[PDB]
């Protein structure tokens, strides 16, 4: 009944990746 | 003049705020705007910092843990527009694990054109039931604010009287403001457009937001469309071109845009200084115009891209062929769906497979415009060109009227789709030509499309009964071709009073049909006089694990009593 | 040093006391 | 990518030194 | 002598009575009997018919389809005993849609041995609820009875009176009966072993049902075990020969039976005509003995058989190598497990492939008891050597402490088994050592064992806090190696006074470890005083569709409520039955609220009423009405009553009387109850 | 004649009006 | 067999021609 | 929940199909 609230917890998961992969590698070029 | 600084576009900054005066005197960025990560920020380290100088900026706008910041009206106090060509997220404006950060005071912004506004863990962060974002944004339901001083209820947000607006929304009056100071400027209902001026007259037919004085194109603050010269313009005149939306340029500036790659060369068509041509177009040695002629290979990264949001899709915008695999996962909550077609599959083919995994708000794939084609050169592993998993609104593929699917390889496979019902995934079979390839359990017989009854079988009323009292409905006996397979009737009950639109009832005996006296029945008592009932039945049946008898459904009914 | 799975501020906390000092440009071409 | 490397795996110092300048 | 007619083995009869004449003589059936399908039949048809000369069925027996029969008292009057070595889907009694059949007369019918009774589609038959199957059947929930003229309630199928005994079973007395004339025998509780006689002595040790004489061998109706010319024995002497499990043979006997097929041609071990050896044995040229050599191949029809019932089990009974595929469907409803293990696998191997599929009941697979090898050399379609779907009790398939299991070929192949957690699944992937074969959805990782929370991780409580209407619990926070995947705490709890064995929690922020000051914890208010409850918690965490990290549950543990002031002591009767005894009685309060220690009662004087003493009774108006501080004080242990001694004749006595559940400390009592009495005059 | 799938007395009553007389016997070895 | 032959298939006055005698 | 009675029919349906199935061939012998 409720697993929208679930699968919304995901997609704050999900946003919490996003930006932790834009600021992830800037910095690796060697 | 209307913007007296300059362009200066869009470069993000970090760790300290050294580079930040890189950025001062620029009327409107170009691009974005991004500061992050400053742990080592002090609140002394802002009172001496202060940028009135920008106005707009085009694409987003993000701040992302920096310590020591409580406010923005003294950083920002005139931004005003947000445009929102690249998103984020769908989402222009992010304001996100700030510490200290306790409001805004962002008065002077007016308008969102485009994109949403996301707020989260930000546990200093008040005045913000105060904020109206219809004034502002027009999709107020994507805007996701959690985790905030707001959401333990401590801040008193008022103003010390009247100013602020006192608008009822939802349960009563809602005060609007900023600050304790600063209130939320409410334009009245015939300037909403351009926005209006300081008493409240309308502003120029060009202008946005705010004007300096009412009803001038040459006394604006922030254009609506385009910009030249002192004068918000509706369009280009010749001979000028429209840059990104916002301006007309002359051919010499686009065109020593050009010779600067030697990355985004840019071209014209449309009396526009656009990046590149779609297919079957040309570039031009010397006036870069996409001209036509005979015969848009977007080639991925690694042939494969998952796709989330408007911010995925704009990299793909205007795309005529795919040289390689699509992934279709959106944890979303909110339809994108037209800003989803607004930039997609102008296409055909695709040379790779195709996977839909775990993406919930998608009722339909209609925003798939022209596709025909799947090469499926490189398969989903299991031999497939086709996925599909967990798409807990997705009822509808496409009208099989006009759209047509054209498949090379690979095989389907679907579970857990559970408005999914099987008919239109035979009739894609169908379509598709590749039916002779399914085995068993490509397809889930028991989840997919099993929260509502389709198929094709419908019960017919043979006769009505009516009364204050008693109701009596009687149909023709379905039977199927295992007559042992009928458990019972499935029958809902309800009263309706519009017609926007539960018992059980044993099967009778079969037993023959040249006269088979079994039209069966039930007894309705609960009924009141004068009210309008909706019913409906459906046959309740046993399942087996072959092509099963897919079982009948009635129509919804409405009958009014006496 | 962790030995673990790592997300959110744990990571976060985790990336500046790596870098300390000033860990990551944001010059991708520029 | 960044939980691939310290959820998916787990980082090493090494690893992050790259994230070091 | 005990049997005068013959043997007959089994012939069916249709269509007509004609064949009917056959067997008349007989006296015991080798073998089973079925009458169907005679259509075109009357009731004149049966009148004069009938075979009292029938008295033991080994196999079983079918009724099926025959028009104008309303009985069996006439046909068979006297069939007393079924075997049941071939059963019939666990029957041996086949009643089953027999147009006009209303009654059975089956009195004599006394033991059933093995199988059931399954009665269908009969509606006319009644006197079915005066039929108790304990005395003939041993499994009597194996019994399916519907679709009869009993299931519309209009039958009175009633005795005149007594004679049927009319038994407690349910609700209240069963007569059994099965006619209205012919009541059910009930032999006593102690001839139940081998029948009794008509005045109800026990017959002899190898008697079975019925004795003509109590206590005699010689004398018997149906022997229990074996029957030897005149005697039912214990066992065959020698040199005879235990034959299909009813009597005794000589040599020359089943050594003729061999030179028939010149089709079940027999040997001999264990002094037993059997059809043939096991394993490991061979037979011999002198006398067909099972004798042990070195190194039994059950080879199918088509490699393949559907294995649905016993019926289907004892085709493979005693087999050792099953040169085929196996396919297990028991749409059941009953555990026939321990007669499934009954003549099933002792054997190693399969040659094809293992499929199971929708069978109901089966919780285990433990009765496979040797089976070592899977050869799989063909396989099932989509190329798995094993299948299982749809098995809303299997549990365990092994314990693979002894058990173990080789895999040739072929993958595994696990869906809709909501009670089968991937635990054991990934221990027989081990065992196996085919680990590196199974893709993606080879198992349904979202249905396989769904059930209840199973794998591995345990939590532990670190404190506990307790009153008589608080509870707080403080346990390990544990947190999977991504800490967002803890969605939140499933509680579930309840009251026990046995000890035979819902709320949720929040998640608390982790933000460290050095000292993480996260140890979680739930209030309970609804608490009942003295009160046995049992709690256990569950982690509830995201799902993920790779190896998702198991998550965590907590044991079960019962924790005891306390106690308070009791309630007010129920109905206080104060009778004075002397001049100075006072009974006063009571009731139990209403809450105890802890064990009682004792009842604290008060007894006060109250002297006259001040008024009387300055009135002119003299005068006409003379009507008499004919009626801190220690107080006296009593500690009634163990006792809802107390007599009171040394009181006032003529004075009215003010009675507090209180409930404790508490005395040695600061002592714990219920609320004033109040009385008043008065003693009788000397 | 029916074009129809046949299950129990459906199916029983259209084989004894196939059959008629005597239609089966039961004789498998004897 | 029997449901294989009159409900999976549907049997015909010739293959139960073979079920007379 | 009352699942078991589902294929409790089911059950019933089996054992109307395996008596069809022992009646059904002794007569095709030809
Ligand atoms: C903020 O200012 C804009 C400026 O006009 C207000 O109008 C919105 O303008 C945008 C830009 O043209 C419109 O989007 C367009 O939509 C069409 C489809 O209808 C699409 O084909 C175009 O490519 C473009 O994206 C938008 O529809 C329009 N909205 C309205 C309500 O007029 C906007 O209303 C202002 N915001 C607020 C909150 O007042
Ligand atoms: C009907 O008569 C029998 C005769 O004794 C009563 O006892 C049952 O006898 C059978 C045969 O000996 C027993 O079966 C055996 O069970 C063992 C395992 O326990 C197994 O290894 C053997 O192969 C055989 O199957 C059966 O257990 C036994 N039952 C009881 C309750 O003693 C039977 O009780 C009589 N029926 C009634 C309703 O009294
Ligand atoms: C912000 O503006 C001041 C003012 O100078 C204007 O902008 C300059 C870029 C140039 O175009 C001048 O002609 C304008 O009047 C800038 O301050 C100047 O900085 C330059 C060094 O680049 C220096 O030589 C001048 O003397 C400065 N002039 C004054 C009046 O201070 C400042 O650099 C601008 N900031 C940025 C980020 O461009
Ligand atoms: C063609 O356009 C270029 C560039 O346009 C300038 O930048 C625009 C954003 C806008 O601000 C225009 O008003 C600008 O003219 C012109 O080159 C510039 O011209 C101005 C004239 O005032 C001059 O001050 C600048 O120094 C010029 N830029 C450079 C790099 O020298 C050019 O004049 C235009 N040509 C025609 C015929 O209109
Ligand atoms: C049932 O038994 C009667 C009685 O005869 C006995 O059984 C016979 C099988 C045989 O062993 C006799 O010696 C026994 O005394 C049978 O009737 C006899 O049948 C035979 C031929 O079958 C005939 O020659 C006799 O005259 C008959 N005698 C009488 C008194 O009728 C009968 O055939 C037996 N039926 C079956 C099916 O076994
Ligand atoms: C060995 O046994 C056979 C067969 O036993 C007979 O059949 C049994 C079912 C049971 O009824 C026994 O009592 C029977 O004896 C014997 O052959 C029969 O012997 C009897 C002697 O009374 C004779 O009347 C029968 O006609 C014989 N049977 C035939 C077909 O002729 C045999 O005599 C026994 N041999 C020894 C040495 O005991
Ligand atoms: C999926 O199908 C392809 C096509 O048959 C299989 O790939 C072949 O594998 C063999 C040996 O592994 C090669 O010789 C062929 O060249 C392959 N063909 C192609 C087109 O790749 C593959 O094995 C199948 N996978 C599964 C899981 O069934
Ligand atoms: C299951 O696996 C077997 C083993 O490879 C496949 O069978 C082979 O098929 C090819 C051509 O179809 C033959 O040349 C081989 O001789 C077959 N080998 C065996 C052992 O049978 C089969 O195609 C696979 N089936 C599926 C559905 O995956
Ligand atoms: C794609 O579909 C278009 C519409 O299809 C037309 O209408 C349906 C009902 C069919 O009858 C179809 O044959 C008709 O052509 C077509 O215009 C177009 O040709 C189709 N393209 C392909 C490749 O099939
Ligand atoms: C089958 O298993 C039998 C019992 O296994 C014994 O105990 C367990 C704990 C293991 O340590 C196992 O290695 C031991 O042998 C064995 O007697 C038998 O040899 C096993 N057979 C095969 C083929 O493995
Ligand atoms: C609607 C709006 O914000 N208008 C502003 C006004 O408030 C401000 O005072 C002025 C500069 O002085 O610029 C303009
Ligand atoms: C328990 C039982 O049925 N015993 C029977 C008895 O009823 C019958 O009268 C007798 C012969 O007539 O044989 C014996
Ligand atoms: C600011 O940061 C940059 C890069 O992070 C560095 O070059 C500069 O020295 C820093 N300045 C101060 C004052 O910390
Ligand atoms: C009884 O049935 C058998 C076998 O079908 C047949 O030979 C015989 O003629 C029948 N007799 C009568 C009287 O129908």
């Amino acid at each position: 009944q409720i697993l929208k609230e679930l699968e919304e917890s995901s997609f704050r998961k999900t946003f919490e990746d996003y930006l932790h992969n834009v600021v992830f590698v800037p910095r690796p070029s060697r | 003049h209307l913007y007296p600084g300059e362009v200066c576009p869009g470069m993000d900054i970090r760790n300290n705020l050294t580079r930040l005066h890189e950025l001062e005197n620029c009327s409107v960025i170009e691009g974005h705007l991004q500061i992050l990560l400053m742990f080592k920020t002090r609140p002394e380290d802002f009172r001496d910092l202060s940028f009135p100088k920008l106005i707009m900026i085009t694409d987003y706008l993000l701040l992302f843990r920096v310590y020591g910041l409580e406010s923005l009206k003294d950083l920002f106090p005139n931004l005003t527009v947000i445009r929102g060509s690249r998103l984020f997220f769908n989402y222009a404006l992010v304001i996100f694990e700030m510490v200290h950060l306790k409001e805004l005071g962002l008065y002077n912004l007016m308008n969102i054109t485009r994109g949403s506004v996301r707020i989260e863990k930000n546990n200093e962060l008040c005045y913000l039931a105060t904020i109206d974002w219809s004034r502002i944004l027009d999709s107020v339901e994507d805007n996701h604010i959690v985790l905030n001083k707001d959401d333990n209820e401590e801040c008193g947000d008022i103003c010390p009287g009247t100013n602020c607006p006192a608008t009822v929304i939802n349960g009563q009056f809602v005060e609007r403001c900023w600050t304790h100071s600063h209130c939320q400027k409410v334009c009245p209902t015939i300037c909403k457009s351009h926005g209006c001026t300081a008493e409240g007259l309308c502003c120029h037919s060009e202008c946005l937001g705010n004007c300096s004085q009412p009803d001038d194109p040459t006394k604006c603050v922030a254009c609506r469309n385009f910009y030249l010269d002192g004068r918000c313009v509706e369009t280009c005149p010749p001979p000028y071109y429209h840059f990104q939306d916002w301006r007309c340029v002359n051919f010499s500036f686009c065109q020593d845009l050009h010779h600067k790659c030697k990355c985004h060369q840019y071209v014209i068509h449309n009396n526009k200084c656009i990046p590149e041509c779609p297919s079957g177009y040309t570039m031009n040695s010397s006036n870069l115009l996409c001209t036509p002629c005979l015969g848009k290979v977007c080639h991925l990264l690694e042939g494969e891209k998952t796709i989330d949001s408007v911010t995925s899709a704009q990299e793909l915008r205007g795309c005529t062929v795919i040289n390689g695999s699509l992934i279709i996962n959106i944890r979303g909550g909110n339809n994108l769906a037209a800003e989803l077609e607004a930039n997609l599959g102008l296409i055909e083919e695709i040379s790779g497979y195709l996977k839909i995994r775990r993406s919930y708000a998608l009722v339909s794939l209609s925003f798939f415009r022209k596709l025909r084609l799947i090469r499926g050169e490189t398969l989903e592993i299991g031999n497939y060109s086709f996925y599909a998993l967990d798409n807990q609104n997705l009822r509808q593929l496409w009208d099989w009227s006009k759209h047509n699917l054209t498949i090379t390889q690979g095989k389907l496979f679907f579970h857990y789709n559970p408005k999914l019902c099987l008919s239109e995934i035979h009739k894609m079979e169908e379509v598709s030509g590749t039916k002779g390839r399914q085995e068993r359990n490509d397809i889930a017989l028991k989840t997919n499309g099993d929260q509502a009854s389709c198929e094709n079988e419908l019960l017919k009323f043979s006769y009505i009964r009516t009364s204050f009292d008693k109701i009596l409905l009687r149909w023709e006996p379905y039977w199927p071709p295992d007559f042992r397979d009928l458990l019972g009737f499935m029958l809902f009950y309800k009263e309706a009073p519009y017609q926007n639109v539960v018992v059980d009832i044993d099967p009778p005996l079969r037993s023959n049909d040249p006269k088979s006296q079994n039209h069966p029945g039930w007894l309705m008592r609960g009924l009141k006089p004068w009210t309008q009932y909706a019913i409906f039945v459906k046959t309740l049946v046993t399942f087996s694990d072959e092509r099963r008898t897919y079982g009948a459904k009635s129509d919804i009914i409405y009958v009014q009593t006496d | 040093f962790v030995n673990q799975h790592l997300c959110g501020s744990h990571l976060v906390e985790a990336l500046y006391l790596v870098c300390g000092e000033r860990g990551f440009f944001y010059t991708p071409k520029a | 990518g960044i939980v691939e490397q310290c959820c998916t795996s787990i980082c090493s110092l090494y690893q992050l030194e790259n994230y070091c300048n």
